[PDB]
């Protein structure tokens, strides 16, 4: 078989649970004395861990409370109206997903809104694990950690200057990850970077590796093991001398963050009061500590915002033109003007034609909604017939910000 | 011999087949209102995709139609004489590769000439599937994929303009990759960068993989599969549910082109005059209407020399 | 049955081996023309080749010839005293490290000094084959390899002028890896690295991999097999064709000096006095001829210090004043004030608080033992209350120059 793989299985007791998600923004400490803006799910970076079993039946409830548009995006098997690309859930707005899960192992969420890396660079990522229903995994001390890239100063810089082991920088070398001498350890690794590969390494032990988080595969030993963007991995590992030990990314996200130190115990009563009993039966999470220290060193200053999803009326002077320009960097919002000309007015039976002039992919989307673009790529033309009379107004589903009309006579 | 690996098998009918490619610059169209200049072979970027099957007698005659030196050098097994590093091919010549196709698999060809990374920056690559003679991969809708790293202003360029599939960035999102539901789905990826490496990810499905495109593996599960420069992989899945997905590499890859949208069909036959028989017997080829995509938007204009000597 | 793995077995006949490093300053050429200041373990970069038997007894004398602090972090199983993190090692002191090893496979070793990636830049990094017990791998022609980052200019740059194959980039295009027709080879790549990853590709045949150098894995094949930072890889290959082939990391690092001319000869004949029998019974090793090589090319200059002592800090005056900065950028000992005031006067009872500025981790350490903050990551904080009259003398741990007085009266 394995013995060691947990093969695809038909949960006898299923449960059905529901999560409440918001998009919001926050300032956070994200390093000692560095204060930054960032784009959460619930106020924390990384996102709340979800747990559940294989099998189980899931609901999210997800709010946008901010003035972008955002989505959720799980992987793991699910359909199309519930992949979080289609629809774009606009400032104000709600939506509903909803899935059973079809398999077990270690997935994560993030955002899919574009640019994505943005949104995913801003924090909008957590952790999901999904437990096998054939039987639990061997009984452990389970920790999760995400590796990502975070700048303050420029969210979209190659090279960051912080590479956090769960949203903070080096938070695990003042609060040590607690292990005890001979019992065995899980950690759930979620790669989550956009521009270097992760190659976690732990000191003086060897690791058992299920590649790819996926628990239908034989787990093979590592020193280290290479996680790319958007992977996972989970990894179990015993340490058998108390002391103190390092585990890190490999590379220069060591210097920036991507360190912490394992502290092994003799045993584990100093953890009676810390550890919760786990949903794979027998183990001892660790998860709500480190969800708790998240929170105490981010020491998260909510955003609210008013009016979510209002803005000004269009009263520009209309235009006779049949060729709109969709304007370089509206993808920012300082751009007051998103297309050009932002008002324009044809005659009935005119071909108009929007040239995407950004970097970034945007759509011309009616709100009456009697003609929709779908994505225009970045310098691509997207042309629509105007038959018939009447005034429309217009907007990019992506950019809640942006907006147009179009006058037919 | 486990169910799902395909060991090296001797062909009992093996067939002799013959390539010509030209390495040939020019201009192609690389995104929306992007031109820049490319050395090819025959006239796109990626090249054309090789196929053929397990021990097979292979012939690739290389006519080198530029100015500057060249190769093919080919991923897999050969002997010196074929392994493109020496000798180079000057401007005018022909060179003709031949060897037997010793093992199944996904594999590369690309040009070796100093400096390497410089011509495969130019578009000087291409995809090799060579099918197994043991028995066909299951029946499935089979489609290519590179995934490179190209700036039109500066080939060299650490971080690239674009991270295209099969060259032409985003073209994947205007005409999405059709596959059927419940239908079984193959892509032949082949990582062909030079600086980052390429997390290739799947929307909503789990990816039966297996390592460096070699069949003799046991396969593997992945939500996201690292594919290094250099490396291939062949990627099998089933999508159950009608509607539109993406798949891309995952990271900066995919905001500069490096992302393709999935139309899930309920049912085929839109694509009976898109298809072809595949050369893993009972599958269906999308290959061919790929390459013809390639070149409709690459819309490649070459560069005639006169001299060649 | 899985008979293509090597499981771990209690050696019955351990030997017991002890081995002399130094941390020693030198030029040494990089590349033709090019000479350039490193760190190294006696003098070559990489260090020496390590190669034993799973079980034996290993002792390693490590003695720091240099004024920076330095230790040796081996990767695979051993206790914190042995980890190379816990002490650094000052200058001109020595450290004992002993283990029993515990597992066979291709390790690594390398300095874990603060900041870790400008070390290995600089050099001191090498590679451990620990050969398995069990019984020996195949007969084969026996190489290794490490893939390293070297810039002679600026040692942190990102992407650097070099991608040496064994620290001197380009040996192998003019001195040839040479194996034999029909004859298995066997590979021990390092990868180490800190910022790209290696894709590491061998011409006109398929590589069977140990994945992470663990012999007890299953092996695989590849055309290419990407090693990430900090892991290693067992490859194992036969040409059956006479003549000229290449192997290389497949990138840009391949035009930087990571590449290799492969020449497969008709018999073994030519290198019948070059190669040793290999502590793989069996196999033949080149590993002396690839070090010779190594040494021969590089032409090391080393540089010996005899008077390492600690000494104090010097400073033209004295603040009575209860905080201290440490300052930015004082892990370069260019920046001569490495705690701001160096000197400082307070009355017993006084408690000193000292804030990390600068953003690497530092430490403020009695030169007796009164006192230890041990880590300080940049921007905290670390305060200590002087109960009693004296006089203090302390240092950073983890960069010697760093130096400051209290007087307390
Ligand atoms: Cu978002
Ligand atoms: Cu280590
Ligand atoms: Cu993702
Ligand atoms: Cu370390
Ligand atoms: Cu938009
Ligand atoms: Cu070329
Ligand atoms: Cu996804
Ligand atoms: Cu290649
Ligand atoms: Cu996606
Ligand atoms: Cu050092
Ligand atoms: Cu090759
Ligand atoms: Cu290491
Ligand atoms: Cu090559
Ligand atoms: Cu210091």
């Amino acid at each position: 078989d394995s013995s060691d793989t947990f093969p695809k299985f038909k949960n006898p007791n299923p449960q059905t649970l529901s999560y409440t998600l918001i998009a919001q923004d926050a300032e956070i400490e994200v390093s000692p004395g560095v204060r930054a803006k960032v784009w959460t799910y619930n106020g924390t970076v990384p996102a709340p861990t979800l747990r559940f079993s294989e099998g189980d039946d899931v609901t999210v409830k997800f709010v946008n409370d901010t003035p972008y548009a955002h989505t959720i995006h799980f992987h793991g098997t699910h359909d199309s109206a519930n992949d979080g690309v289609f629809p774009m859930i606009m400032p104000g707005e709600e939506y509903t997903y909803h899935f059973v899960a079809e398999e077990a192992g270690l997935f994560m969420y993030h955002c899919h809104a574009f640019p994505t890396s943005e949104h995913v660079r801003m924090g909008m990522f957590g952790t999901m694990i999904i437990d096998p229903a054939i039987r639990p995994m061997d009984p452990a001390r389970e920790y999760f950690f995400t590796l990502s890239e975070f700048d303050p100063n420029n969210a979209l810089e190659h090279f960051t200057e912080f590479y956090p082991i769960n949203g903070y920088a080096g938070q695990y070398m003042d609060n040590p990850i607690r292990v005890v001498s001979g019992e065995l350890t899980r950690f759930y690794v979620v790669g989550i970077g956009g521009v270097l590969q992760s190659p976690f390494h732990v000191h003086s032990t060897i690791m058992k590796v299920y590649p790819s988080g996926i628990l239908w595969n034989e787990p093979y030993y590592a020193q280290t093991h290479l996680i790319g963007n958007g992977d996972t991995a989970i990894i179990e590992a015993t340490w058998t001398q108390p002391g103190m030990y390092l585990f890190h990314v490999h590379g220069i996200q060591e210097e920036r963050g991507s360190m912490a130190m394992i502290e092994v115990l003799e045993d584990a009563s100093s953890l009676s009061d810390v550890q919760r009993p786990s949903n794979n039966k027998g183990s001892y999470s660790m998860v709500e500590w480190q969800e708790d220290l998240i929170r105490t060193l981010e020491q998260p200053q909510l955003i609210s915002y008013e009016n979510l999803g209002e803005s000004a009326a269009i009263s520009s002077e209309k235009v006779s033109a049949d060729k709109v320009s969709i304007v370089k960097d509206s993808w920012n919002p300082e751009i007051t003007e998103s297309y050009d000309p932002i008002a324009i007015q044809v005659d009935s039976g005119t071909t108009v034609t929007w040239t995407n002039d950004d970097s970034v992919v945007h759509t011309v989307t009616d709100n009456e909604n009697s003609f929709d673009s779908g994505f225009i790529q970045a310098g691509n033309t997207w042309s629509y017939s105007f038959d018939n009379p009447g005034e429309f107004d217009y907007i990019c589903t992506l950019h809640p910000w942006m907006k147009g009309t179009i006058s037919v006579n | 011999d486990s169910s799902d690996t395909f060991p090296k098998f001797k062909n009992p009918n093996p067939q002799t087949l013959s390539y010509t490619l030209i390495a040939q610059d020019a201009e192609i169209e690389v995104s929306p209102g992007v031109r820049a200049k490319v050395w090819t072979y025959n006239g796109t970027v990626p090249a054309p995709t090789l196929r053929f099957s397990e021990g097979d007698d292979v012939t690739v005659k290389f006519v080198n139609d530029t100015p500057y030196a060249h190769t093919i050098h080919f991923h897999g097994t050969h002997d010196s004489a074929n392994d493109g590093v020496f000798p180079m091919i000057m401007p005018g010549e022909e060179y003709t590769y031949h060897f037997v196709a010793e093992e199944a698999g996904l594999f590369m060809y690309h040009c070796h000439a100093f400096p390497t990374s410089e011509h495969v920056r130019m578009g000087m690559f291409g995809t090799m599937i060579i099918d197994p003679a043991i028995r066909p991969m299951d029946p499935a809708r089979e489609y290519f994929f590179t995934l490179s790293e190209f700036d039109p202003n500066n080939a060299l360029e650490h971080f690239t303009e674009f991270y295209p599939i099969n060259g032409y960035a985003g073209q994947y999102m205007d005409n999405p990759i059709r596959v059927v539901s419940g239908e079984l789905t193959r892509f032949y990826v082949v990582g062909i960068g030079g600086v980052l490496q390429s997390p290739f990810h799947v929307h909503s499905t789990i990816m039966k993989v297996y390592p460096s495109g070699i069949l003799w593996n046991e396969p593997y599960y992945a939500q996201t599969h690292l594919i290094g420069n250099g490396d291939t992989a062949i990627i099998e899945a089933t999508w159950t549910q009608p509607g539109m997905y993406l798949f891309h590499v995952h990271g900066i890859q995919e905001e500069r082109g490096s992302m393709a949208m999935i139309e899930v069909l309920e049912d085929a036959s839109s694509l009976s005059d898109v298809q072809r028989p595949s050369n893993n017997k009972g599958s269906y080829s999308m290959v061919e209407w790929q390459e013809d995509l390639i070149r409709t938007l690459e819309q490649p204009q070459l560069i005639s020399y006169e001299n060649l000597g």
